[PDB]
């Protein structure tokens, strides 16, 4: 069967720039170092598939709002055919502290891979962006 | 169906308990001392009800006699001893612990706390000895010899060739041909100072004329109340559990009772794992990193407990939820321990100057005591140049209109005391803190609030409240310098986000700020300097003669003039140095300086 | 005299193997899976001599069917099975291992390697279960039921109500109330992924529609021939031992067959993870927290190590201290040093490895000593003749002229700051290549190496002597004393900021420069020490042929040693040299104040 996890990292970057980080192909390749886009467009569109991390990570943007919502169909190449997950990103930019707490409601992951994709998210998605673009101190 | 009772293969169980239980082979001496300490507790428990039990041997001691010429390591004590039946039932049966049965037979409420509770520790001596010749002697029995060679059977013979001892047990161990390293003097003292250092009874060692040296001169202090222990006794206790020869700066001795009963004596050194675990007055392990946080791991001391589920090898403990309970009690006792140091002035200066990193790491890592550790921070400011002030005293000097805490980071104190960002806050009587260590910004980016006051970094862009009449006069001046601000943007290009007029610069001609997000001017300097491991805004001051001179240059048509580019580019890079930004291509910056020096020397 | 055999208290020994050993409670599944693995090895060893042993049940599997309705975790296998007599001696006697006795009865030249060698792993199931009903079935006996309550006796009854299984053993584990976490699908897969992931026989799990899912789909590769394994099979193996999403960069599969025989498949990831090496004994995960197994600077390497002759303890969670782990540490580094050499033979493959583990290789040169010279061959840096592509220390000495006896390098904060440093023109005139050090860990490696193939490593930022002829040395000494009144005048102005002012001919385009000295920290080293989260001397030099310094020579000739105008430019030139040499200004406000004065007079501001 499948399960779901909940991640809530905090970034020192407004929602106007953090939302473009997950869509700008020129900036996606920065914090990923490996990307395969199949469309000539500069920014990601709805129902657009792209492979990441040497083709092992397959993602597809399904729906997204203006700096508020980001929905992706995340799936690993090691997973089987019926297995497919969905990442739900919600922005909670707080002007009193000048930061953005991106609520990630990740569902559709297998029961045995709930800790695998979670341990790598804080390294390839959270720490990788905070180190390449400098969206917060890392320690 | 047919019911059968469980059995055990004696010839195979002996090899498992000896070889495949203990990781190290030096702990055999620790168990023999604990068995000797338990035997001394049995005869002492009978002494309070019958003083005649100590007439044979009045002194209670544990003697170790190494014999290199005979390859014999004798370990003698003066405990209760074992009778003829105890040498077969208690000592001859695996998993049979006579010490545990003695703890269950005594009256409820006894002060004795014995060590042996498993029944298989005695067989650990065979890891270094092939044959043993344990000799016992009790007050109610004769003297016998318990000889064994770790085989399938043992022999018990009446002692008629050795000396007549009064009371106690003499364990003669014939060490193996490859374990003769335990016959030296330092090796014996190394095992005692590591596992059985704080035994309540003196451990005597026969060293070469022959003399007896006590190896446990230092007595445990967790068995006494903190009210009757002097300061000098805490100094010798710290120099015995460690190697530093300086007295502890502060000592925290507490005792938790209730459902969990444990005592701990935590010490704070004078300069910058370390927490030892003792169960039944015996060292268990010191590799429990989950017991004490990493940022708080600068303190030393021991933790005494009696209800911990020790491993069969007694080298560690099982996974249990009590570790997290003790971890909570250690932190909460050290939090108030730092508060007692904060009550004093001269003692807290030595603590903060020696452990400034550890206090600030807890604000960055720990999220529960982040508010408590914020009150312990001490920094400099414009209103306090010599003495260090805290965050609590800072809000006391804040006026009624100031609603934020201002600070500034930098490489040194002399670079931030004359920073061009202070003239704006000093004119409004706003105190601004000084941060000099690289780890300061790592703590202020997590706290972000102290008693409701938002932490604002002045090196980044920010807005200050002002009157409506003054803002109406500033907005009409920005559009006057609007052709000048856009002219400097095309000259600098992509070096900065934008060029805007700033009124927070009184004397300085220009400066470079941050963009409210990401790494600041000092943070990026730290990230690019770690051996193991943003956007900037250029602003000018409209009240400086340099910027005012550049205003008339764009009016006469010098927006793209070549002579002015040698100055606005030089004025930009020199402002990067005063703000703390990295200077790219320092050779080009020095070449333009050398050209100005040549003009001052009347040479081309 | 009186001879007595050793005894064992049953009611007390049963507790010492439950609540004193096996510190972790989740390892009960690791033992029951391993117990089912050796049972499948016994029935398989009998198949080569009698194929009719598998006619009752041809399939060999380990099935786990949880039943949360009755709080029972069932584990079914198709092993050899136990007879009525085997349920009494092999299972009812402590420290009695029927698997260990089967290994001693094997024929000469056997290849089967069974796991069970102690005889107490079966009793580990009582950590989470109060009573167990072991249902066994052998081809040479009937189907019986072995029931126990972890007390002092057990009951063996003939099976008359359960399933009539063909061959194998069914273990009915009635889990405790406080240990019901092992009845869920997620918790069971965590134990298999951690301990019993690489079992040779398929492990079936009944997940809830009732369907089966094989947990050990990824078979181990250390048993197969390394020359027969493809590159894609190593990628799938890397995704199992580590949770990384990137494919491994390089794979080193070796096998030492000396006094200590062991296999090890070490992988090289594509990105730095900032243990990683797991230890396996007979297809069973033992531990992954071995300190002396792998060095600190080499911790980026991932993979597993499979051995057989290792001193396992009672819990099988650690190794005994028998001084045998150091030879494994030697062979791992010995093979990885050659593994890095094989990557160096390829141009593109080494670019991805060096750009990802640049600090890891240089860290070994700092602490490690036995392989310090071997790691120097892997160092790649830029230089004046290799500004575009990277060059190694071996290619550097090939380009060194016949009269050069030292390797010149320079440290700095960035590459653009050192490519135009005024310290390079001194060596460019002699056609000497100078390496570029841009990382904070670069100087830590050069301070420990200090020599490469007999060539002494010298930093050009520090004081050093460049060779000269007798015709030029005479011209320098005649000119030094000419600037001697000027050098002394520069000392009283700067004061204690510098130790001395010496006329240096190693400066061509710059008017002045500052060096730290001969010993101690360099200009960039002290800057890094003052910038670490967990955490000097200067020598002022001038160029005697520059128009600025020559103009200052006549300033002191007319009595301007203590002139007011010369003090502002000398401090300006001194603080300017701090920026080019890599120092930090004492106060940037005063440095900007002197610059703003030159800007004011440049704009005719009165
Ligand atoms: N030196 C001694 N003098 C007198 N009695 C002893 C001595 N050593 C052992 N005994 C007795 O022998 C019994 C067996 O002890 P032992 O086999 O060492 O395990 P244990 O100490 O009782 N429990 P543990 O220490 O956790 O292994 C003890 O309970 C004592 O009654
Ligand atoms: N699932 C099983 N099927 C058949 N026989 C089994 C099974 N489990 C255990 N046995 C038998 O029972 C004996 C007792 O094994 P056990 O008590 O588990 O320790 P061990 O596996 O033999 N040695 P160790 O794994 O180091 O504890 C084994 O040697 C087998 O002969
Ligand atoms: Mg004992
Ligand atoms: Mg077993």
């Amino acid at each position: 069967n499948s399960t779901s996890i909940y991640l809530e990292p905090t970034f020192n970057v407004p929602s106007s720039e953090l939302y473009e980080t997950f869509l700008d192909k020129q900036r996606i390749l920065a914090w990923t170092r490996s990307a395969q886009f199949f469309n000539s467009g500069p920014k990601l569109e709805t129902k657009e598939k792209f492979e990441l991390f040497g083709g092992n990570v397959i993602s597809e943007l399904v729906s997204c709002e203006k700096d508020k919502k980001l929905v992706f169909h995340w799936k690993l190449k090691d997973w089987s055919a019926p297995f497919n997950s969905t990442i739900e990103m919600t922005f909670h930019e707080s002007q009193e502290f000048h930061e953005t707490k991106l609520q990630v409601k990740w569902t559709g992951i297998p029961v045995g891979e709930e800790d695998r994709v979670r341990a790598n998210f804080e390294e390839y998605y959270v720490r990788s962006i905070k180190l390449t673009f400098g969206f917060g101190a890392v320690l | 169906g047919e019911t059968f009772e469980f059995q055990a293969e004696i010839t195979q169980l002996m090899s498992l308990i000896i070889n495949t239980v203990y990781s190290n082979k030096e702990i055999f001496l620790r168990e023999l001392i604990s068995n000797a300490s338990d035997a001394l507790d049995k005869i002492r428990y009978q002494a309070l009800s019958d003083p005649k039990q100590l007439e044979t041997e009045p002194d209670l001691f544990i003697r170790i006699t190494p014999k290199p010429e005979e390859k014999v390591l004798e370990i003698r004590d003066s405990g209760i001893g074992m009778t003829k039946a105890e040498l077969i039932n208690n000592l001859g049966t695996i998993a049979k612990s006579g010490t545990k049965a003695f703890m269950e037979a005594l009256s409820a409420g006894a002060d004795v706390s014995m060590i042996g509770q498993f029944g298989v520790g005695f067989y650990s001596l065979f890891l270094v000895a092939d044959r043993v010749q344990v000799i016992s002697k009790n007050n109610e029995d004769e003297q016998y010899i318990w000889e064994s060679n770790a085989g399938g059977s043992f022999t018990v013979t009446l002692d008629e060739v050795n000396e007549r001892i009064g009371r106690g047990t003499v364990l003669r161990l014939f060490l193996k041909d490859d374990q003769l390293e335990y016959l030296e003097e330092k090796r014996i003292k190394e095992v005692i100072k590591r596992h059985s250092e704080f035994v309540a009874y003196p451990i005597q060692l026969l060293v070469t004329v022959q003399e007896l040296e006590e190896l446990n001169k230092t007595k445990p202090l967790w068995t006494r109340n903190p009210s009757d222990i002097t300061q000098e006794e805490y100094n010798a206790f710290y120099k015995s559990i460690s190697n530093d020869w300086e007295d502890p700066l502060y000592v925290k001795h507490f005792s938790v009772e209730g459902q969990l009963e444990f005592r701990a004596i935590l010490f704070i050194p004078k300069r910058a794992n370390n927490i030892k675990l003792y169960v039944r007055r015996v060292f268990i392990t010191d590799e429990a990193e989950d017991l004490i946080p990493e940022w708080l791991s600068f303190v030393k001391g021991v933790v005494d407990s009696e209800d911990l589920p020790l491993n069969l090898s007694r080298e560690m403990l099982q996974q249990n939820k009590i570790m997290k309970v003790i971890r909570k009690n250690i932190v909460k006792k050290l939090i108030e321990a730092f508060n007692e140091i904060a009550e004093d002035s001269e003692q807290f200066d030595k603590f903060y100057s020696a452990f400034a990193k550890n206090i600030k790491l807890g604000v960055h890592e720990d999220t529960q005591n982040r508010a408590a550790l914020a009150k312990l921070l001490r920094y400099n400011s414009t209103k306090s140049v010599d003495e260090l002030t805290s965050l609590t005293d800072y809000v006391t000097r804040m006026p009624e209109h100031q609603k934020n805490i201002y600070y500034i980071t930098g490489e040194s104190l002399k670079a931030v005391e004359k920073s061009p960002f202070l003239d704006a806050l000093k004119a409004k009587n706003f105190e601004v803190l000084f941060l000099t260590d690289p780890i300061d910004e790592y703590a202020f980016t997590q706290l972000k609030e102290f008693e409701g006051k938002t932490l604002v970094d002045i090196t980044k862009d920010f807005e200050l409240e002002e009157t409506d009449e003054e803002k109406a006069e500033r907005e009409k001046e920005i559009k006057e310098y609007e052709p000048l601000t856009k002219a400097l943007k095309d000259i600098l290009g992509d070096q900065v986000e934008k060029v805007v007029v700033s009124y927070k610069l009184l004397d300085a001609p220009a400066a470079i700020r941050t963009g409210q997000f990401g790494w600041s001017a000092n943070m990026e300097r730290i990230m690019k300097a770690q051996a193991l491991r943003s956007k900037k805004t250029f602003e000018i001051s409209p009240k400086s003669p340099i910027i005012k001179e550049l205003k008339k240059r764009v009016d006469e048509g010098g927006a793209q003039d070549k002579t002015v580019k040698d100055l606005t580019n030089l004025l930009f890079e020199t402002a990067l140095l005063t703000s703390g930004f990295s200077l790219e291509e320092p050779t080009s910056f020095a070449s333009r300086i050398n050209r100005l020096i040549s003009l001052g020397l009347n040479i081309d």
